[PDB]
């Protein structure tokens, strides 16, 4: 009925949320990945200094 | 049915409640991830 389409409706709207929540914990380490880039940066500019040595 | 719907609802509200925590608890990580990468980075120091 009405009432029972409007249920597969919100029952469709978790799924949406649920996958928001997906992404989102994807961006963050997206994001956390970007963040070892910069520490491997700052640890090779260091072994630069010991390959100047 | 009605029934169902609210109980829907309840679970989308649930779900959209569960995201704004996953995106918490995943920054959360993201900032120790990036602390784990220092100890990394020391380890390649």
């Amino acid at each position: 009925n009405g009432i029972a389409t409007l249920l597969q409706a919100e029952k469709e709207a978790h799924e949406i949320v649920s996958k928001a929540r997906k992404y989102r914990q994807d961006k963050l380490k997206q994001a956390k990945t970007d963040a070892a880039k910069e520490i491997d940066s700052y640890k090779i500019q260091k072994d630069k200094e010991l390959k100047e040595f | 049915d009605e029934l169902n719907k609210m109980q829907a609802f309840i679970r989308k509200e649930a779900e959209e409640k569960a995201k704004e925590i996953q995106l918490k608890a995943d920054q959360e990580y993201e900032i120790e991830k990036t602390n784990i990468v220092r100890n990394e980075t020391n380890n390649i120091d």
